[PDB]
């Protein structure tokens, strides 16, 4: 004459432990991971255009190291710099190396339009034993080593206007001879001021003749500088010697390009998120692989695991 | 846990319920059986699904950033770069811990809430033809076949039909 | 939504209710009417007003800051300045999104709570003289005119006055 | 044996607004309010913040004393506004660390210039140039003294100037870089003159670099601008043999709510504590989507266009 | 406050109850007494304790940082360092203000919830032998000595024992 | 009787606490706890972090070897405390990038100095001045060697020093700027001069500027301080014709928890992980309002003065 109706919920034999505001360890029926802590181990070729520098740093490819001639006029979305990289040319020092490296990487192109400078009265295409191309003495591909002609080095006052609608990035240098005899044998002058000037910016460099710790048996050094001329500006190179002249301008752009230092293999896959540790999925909101990221990536956190409850509390039968 | 239903008066989760999240267990002359209420199940599932859609797949795109690994020692500028990244990581780490803790707390309660809502709906549906035993079970005071038990689950239960029989059994 | 009253058993909002947020619709002998409960209405409004007091205004006063727009390209120093502001904007954007989602969830629940609290207050006041029909309506089992219904809204309802009549009708 | 019915319910609106919650992405509520300000009136209000419109002059141009900027002499401000139309009509000059000098001057918020009396003996003062023209005559920066050779001689200058005040003094000086060796001799009677502006705490040395630059206003020569700050009790020593653009006094440096903003919006007449380059915006909402650059009590910039906050219950319409 | 028990039907907090947070006050033929429900009392305490353990003692260790106070006046680098710290301090203050308000709001509700759950457990235990007066008090319709009142607190109250007496008094 | 009444209720306190919630800004609760640390002991604890009080010596002054700072030689620390009472009683010096040198030395946490033997042949070593006085006699910086002429001649200097260790060596050197040209001749017998501290990676050239500066301690001349870091396998070359303030060795650079703090708080005896310039504070509460500068396990600085967390129900007194 009576009946009983009971109401209840489900339970699983094996639940999951999650963290709540009230409890540090509470059991739930189901949960999902929110922190990605594993990587495939390799960088995917897509959808971002990767460029493997192999044995070439970004500056080495920019300057024109003989082993980096394969990177000429090349574009990228993420330049990958390998730790195995080395240089086989004249020893060079780049003031504010990070800024120039960052500036080239963000632009994302190594396009180089050769220009015709009036280097009359001086000998061009100077070479050195350190820079070797095709088993012959050579120099940086984008740099012109200006030496004396007929034991004379006339004062240089060259001009080059920016007639384009984009900024031109000029890479030039100054030679610091190790010995005073080498300074005379190459430039016929005791010291040569270099003044690369524009309508807004001006840059003057004084060569410092002195012996440096020999790298590739070269006691002398060259300092690398850059100048950016804006549309409608003109480039003036006032010099009496010791000038490592540019051969043109590099195109500077604005985009998604950047640079990453990693030794991970370049495989074939599609992963928006790229880390130095390898490409990782971007499904989870957080990651614990690397603080360095590129693309559509989860946000780096210090937590190793964070389980989000996707079910009720597991209250199994005793 | 705020409503006290999942771990409250119902302190037993039926591991045999595989067709849903919440359901019914009935006793009648015809025997004992088990059923599931899909409406209350889908209500809880959709709520949890909404939390996932707001989190999974909503990733930012950042291309060029500051240097985060330094080999040499530079000083003031390098210290600022390290401080910025560490501060950013610390703040996001706090947000991640709080979000996981907060959502999991709400997940318990919303699952607890749906259980209570199913219980309260059944009590109002039965009106005065049953009494709450206090353990999540209703003692129905009239001859209910396997049909009217389905009527309670389907919502097609007319309390007036059994009211005279039910009230007589209760108060005698 | 947690209490299941606003969209739950009362799954109908009275668009005609303009004098308050919650109320009663007295269907009785001597006609039908509608009234609004100011206590529960002002309760939810005050809570929501409290949320606005904590959000509207309270803005920071920042006079001198770093540069956030650059015409030329500089390098490391410029990159850090852009990174700092972009990181700050993303973090504040997260706080804004999370706050709105959390508060709106609380706004739904507290309004549901106030509705449910009004329903239960009415039930205990009526004691055993009425039954919950399940749709948010009480089937009062005694002849209640437009006076004693005002008494129910007034809190001045004595169940003993109608208990003998109400219990007999249910029997 | 009759009955009565009492029903309880809530209000509802015909259309309502859709808001975002923790559980659901689209839920309907009776009423809601906007939390992200994504509109501007279009003009910077003159109050309550003291605006100073630079018009044709950058802050550095007004500081140095460009002839078109003489109207800003000894002026105070809370937010200096630099216009994109600003240009220079004086000697072409270069300021190493231009951003820092612009930043600290803007933070100080004053262009007060108490003229000082240096002992410039043996040199010709108040130099003039065609590029810097006041009215229609050759002139120079108003706050700068172009010291040239006197009677074909430029004796070494080693004047002193103590800081007898309790506030730091900001001195603006410069070095002239001639385009030709003739201009170097014809102006200073020397080949190269080192400038050594030194204090009891800091020291600064600059070498002239004689060379041709791209002619700006037909001026191949350049001027390099440097600044030195002498602290209370400190002394200023200027040792030089030529190519010195001497200061005519000191600038007062302070600390306050003053700043600088780059905008091209009109300066209207209203009251708005929040100032953005897109125009002054209200500070009622907690967040804004107008500009990341702000001045005064401003809502915090976020990337969201709209963020609706529910101010009422869930809407369950009858029909 | 969501459940409406601490400030709802219970409009008086018993300042004399020093042995617990929630409890019982009874009036019977044998007199008046007071008791405490330790299960509900430990219920609120454990939940609040978990919030404290998640906050107290969990401090970060940071040794070398950026300069945060400057004696001289610099340019760009000094401005960036000040902005970084000022942004960081503002962000942490918002996290602190939001967390304190949220936890205190949850603390009010969970303490409110525990009171209501105790009330609902007692009502179901009494079945049809008592009526809710609306002020948080139950009018038991049978002679309950200090023993069976303890039985209600003990959970060992059988409504069948007093059901016949209670129903007779109610409907007469 | 035939009836009974059972009432349910909660506790209340005579004096409650006001806390802030989402709904209400001021609500009364039974009990609450403070979350913001706003008080300090007033003194820095000696433990568990190794404290080093500079007293009248700055970190750079102790590094260079000011006579009053000789007690800090080869000393290590976890937190160097710099006092505002510090002064200098030696040759006036200016350090370009002073913050960077202080930051790197403080982070290293050691003042270890391994004395090295340089080839200063042809020049007079251990130069002294009246300003730097030790034991009431003319002296100089302990870690710096003032090189003057020998027999009225200053031969060009070309010394070498390799980094044969597995750690980086920090070299501290300087350049002398004479106040008068006569002083330049009286000490170095040559007109002006150049010092070029170069390595296999870095290059640094400094030009002395002879000129009068505001004399401090009756010294119109100035000395500029520079630093060089040679990596394992690198070599240090000092090419110079005069005006060289030579190093006497190398400083060991380390990595650890060490840092620097400026405070005038006493160094007491206690155990407090948290150290602020205002003094050591407890780290029980999650937040603090004492000082933005902190060291160790410290609460996070907030702008709020007090933040009460409700540890009880709402106080509804009778
Ligand atoms: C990035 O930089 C690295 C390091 O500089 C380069 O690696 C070297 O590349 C050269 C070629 O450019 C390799 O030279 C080759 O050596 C082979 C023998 O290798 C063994 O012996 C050497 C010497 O001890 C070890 O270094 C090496 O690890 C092995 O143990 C020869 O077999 C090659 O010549 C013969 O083989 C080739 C292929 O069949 C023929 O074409 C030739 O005509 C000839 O018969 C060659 O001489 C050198 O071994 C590589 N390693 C090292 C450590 O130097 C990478 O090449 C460079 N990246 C790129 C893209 O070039
Ligand atoms: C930027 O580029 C410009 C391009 O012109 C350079 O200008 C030349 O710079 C050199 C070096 O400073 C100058 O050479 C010097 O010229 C003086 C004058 O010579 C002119 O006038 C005389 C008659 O008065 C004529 O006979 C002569 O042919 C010129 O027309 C000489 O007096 C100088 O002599 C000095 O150097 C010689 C050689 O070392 C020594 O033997 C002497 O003892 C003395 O020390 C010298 O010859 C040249 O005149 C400049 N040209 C112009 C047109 O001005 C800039 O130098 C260069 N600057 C930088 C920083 O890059
Ligand atoms: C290193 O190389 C650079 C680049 O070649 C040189 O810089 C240029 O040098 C030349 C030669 O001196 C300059 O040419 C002169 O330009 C003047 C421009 O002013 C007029 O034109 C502009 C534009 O129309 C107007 O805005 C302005 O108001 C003027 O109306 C000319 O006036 C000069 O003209 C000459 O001939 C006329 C007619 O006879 C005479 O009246 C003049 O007096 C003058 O003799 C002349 O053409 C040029 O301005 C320089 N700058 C640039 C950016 O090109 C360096 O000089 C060089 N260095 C060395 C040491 O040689
Ligand atoms: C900072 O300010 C001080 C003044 O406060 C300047 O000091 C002068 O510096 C110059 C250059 O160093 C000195 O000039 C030199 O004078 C020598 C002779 O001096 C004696 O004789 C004169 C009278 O004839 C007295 O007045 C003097 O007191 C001495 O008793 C000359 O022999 C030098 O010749 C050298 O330079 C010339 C070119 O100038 C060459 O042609 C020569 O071949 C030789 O190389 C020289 O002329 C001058 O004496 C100093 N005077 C004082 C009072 O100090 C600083 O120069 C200045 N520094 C800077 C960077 O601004
Ligand atoms: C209001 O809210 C605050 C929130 O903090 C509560 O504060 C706690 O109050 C209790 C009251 O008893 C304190 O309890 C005592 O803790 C001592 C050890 O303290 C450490 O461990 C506790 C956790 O166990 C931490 O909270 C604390 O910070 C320390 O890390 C015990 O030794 C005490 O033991 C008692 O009993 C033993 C045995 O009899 C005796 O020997 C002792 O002398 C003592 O009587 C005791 O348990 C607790 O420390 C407080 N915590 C904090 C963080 O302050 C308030 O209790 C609460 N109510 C009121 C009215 O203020
Ligand atoms: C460029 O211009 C600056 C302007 O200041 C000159 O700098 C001054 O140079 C003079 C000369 O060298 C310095 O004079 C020295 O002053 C010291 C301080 O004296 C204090 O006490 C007296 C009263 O007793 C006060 O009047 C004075 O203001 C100071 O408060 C003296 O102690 C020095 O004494 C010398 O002589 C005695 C003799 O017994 C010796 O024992 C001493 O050791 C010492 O040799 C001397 O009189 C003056 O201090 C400089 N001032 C500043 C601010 O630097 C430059 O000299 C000038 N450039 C050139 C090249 O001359
Ligand atoms: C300043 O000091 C530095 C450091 O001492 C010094 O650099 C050294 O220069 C010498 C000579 O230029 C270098 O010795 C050469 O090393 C290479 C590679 O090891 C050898 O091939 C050379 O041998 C040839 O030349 C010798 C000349 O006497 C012949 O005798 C011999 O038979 C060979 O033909 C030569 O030994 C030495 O490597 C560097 N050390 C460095 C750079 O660390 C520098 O030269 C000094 N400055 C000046 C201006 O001398
Ligand atoms: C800020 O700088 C601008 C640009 O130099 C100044 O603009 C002024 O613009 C008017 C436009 O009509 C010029 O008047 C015209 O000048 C030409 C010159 O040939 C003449 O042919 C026309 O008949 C007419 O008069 C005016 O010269 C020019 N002023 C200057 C100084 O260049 C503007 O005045 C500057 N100041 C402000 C407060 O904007
Ligand atoms: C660095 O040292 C070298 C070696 O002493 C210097 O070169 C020599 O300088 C002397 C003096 O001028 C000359 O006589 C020699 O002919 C130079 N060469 C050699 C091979 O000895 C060099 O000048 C020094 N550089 C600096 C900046 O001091
Ligand atoms: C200039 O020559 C270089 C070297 O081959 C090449 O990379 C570049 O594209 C050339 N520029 C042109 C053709 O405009
Ligand atoms: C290059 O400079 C020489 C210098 O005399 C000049 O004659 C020649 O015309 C210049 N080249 C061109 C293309 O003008
Ligand atoms: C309840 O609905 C189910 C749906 O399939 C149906 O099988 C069952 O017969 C229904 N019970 C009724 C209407 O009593
Ligand atoms: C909506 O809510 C806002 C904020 O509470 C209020 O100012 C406005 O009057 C309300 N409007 C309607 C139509 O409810
Ligand atoms: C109350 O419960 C206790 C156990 O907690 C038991 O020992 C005691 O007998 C009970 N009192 C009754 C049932 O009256
Ligand atoms: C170098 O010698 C000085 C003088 O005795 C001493 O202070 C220092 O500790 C020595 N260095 C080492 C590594 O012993």
């Amino acid at each position: 004459s009576t009946a009983t109706l009971c109401l209840g919920h489900h339970a699983v034999p094996n639940g999951t432990i999650v963290k709540t505001i009230t409890n540090d360890q509470i059991e739930v029926t189901n949960a999902t991971e929110l922190v990605q802590s594993s990587s495939t181990g390799g960088i995917c070729d897509s959808p971002h255009q990767i460029l493997d520098g192999e044995n070439c740093t970004l500056i080495d490819a920019l300057l024109g190291d003989p082993q980096c001639d394969g990177f000429q006029n090349k574009k990228w979305d993420l330049f990958v710099e390998r730790s195995k990289a080395y240089s086989n040319c004249y020893p060079y020092d780049v003031p504010d190396y990070a800024s120039l490296r960052s500036l080239v990487a963000s632009s994302g192109t190594l396009e180089f339009n050769n220009e015709s400078f009036n280097w009359t009265g001086v000998t061009q295409n100077g070479t050195s034993s350190a820079c070797k191309r095709r088993s012959n003495n050579s120099f940086f591909s984008r740099l012109n080593w200006l030496t004396h002609l007929k034991f004379k080095y006339p004062a240089l006052n060259v001009t080059m206007p920016n007639n384009e609608k984009f900024d031109k990035l000029y890479i030039w240098g100054v030679h610091h001879p190790g010995t005073d005899n080498d300074q005379i044998s190459l430039y016929a002058q005791a010291s040569g001021r270099i003044t690369v000037s524009t309508k807004r910016s001006q840059q003057t460099v004084i060569p410092n003749i002195g012996s440096r710790p020999r790298v590739r048996d070269i006691p002398s050094r060259i300092s690398i500088y850059w100048t950016i001329v804006k549309p409608g500006d003109i480039l003036l190179i006032n010099s009496t010697g010791n000038l490592i002249a540019p051969r043109g301008y590099f195109k500077i752009r604005s985009g998604k390009s950047s640079i990453m230092r990693s030794d991970a293999p370049i495989g074939k896959c599609n992963s928006e998120c790229i880390t130095p540790n390898g490409s990782i999925p971007n499904d989870k909101p957080f990651q614990n692989v690397n603080r360095i990221t590129y693309g559509a990536c989860p946000r780096y956190v210090k937590q190793n695991t964070l389980k989000l409850a996707t079910g009720m509390r597991n209250v199994p039968e005793k | 846990g705020i409503f006290g239903a999942i771990a409250g008066f119902i302190e037993n989760g039926w591991e045999g319920m595989v067709d849903g999240w919440y359901g019914f267990r009935h006793q009648n002359s015809e025997g004992i059986g088990q059923a599931a209420d899909l409406k209350s199940t889908q209500a809880a599932i959709n709520q949890i699904n909404g939390k996932l859609n707001r989190l999974i797949g909503k990733t930012n795109e950042k291309f060029h950033q500051i240097e985060k690994e330094f080999s040499e020692v530079e000083g003031r500028i390098q210290d600022l770069e390290k401080y910025v990244e560490d501060t950013k990581i610390d703040l996001w780490s706090y947000n991640a811990e709080l979000l996981v803790a907060l959502e999991n707390q709400h997940t318990i309660d919303l699952t607890d809430s749906e259980m209570n809502k199913l219980f309260e709906r059944t009590k109002k549906q039965l009106r005065e033809n049953a009494e709450d035993m206090g353990n999540g079970c209703f003692k129905i005071y009239h001859k209910c076949d396997n049909a009217c038990i389905g009527s309670i689950r389907n919502g097609t239960y007319d309390h007036d039909v059994y009211r005279d029989e039910a009230l007589n059994n209760r108060f005698q």
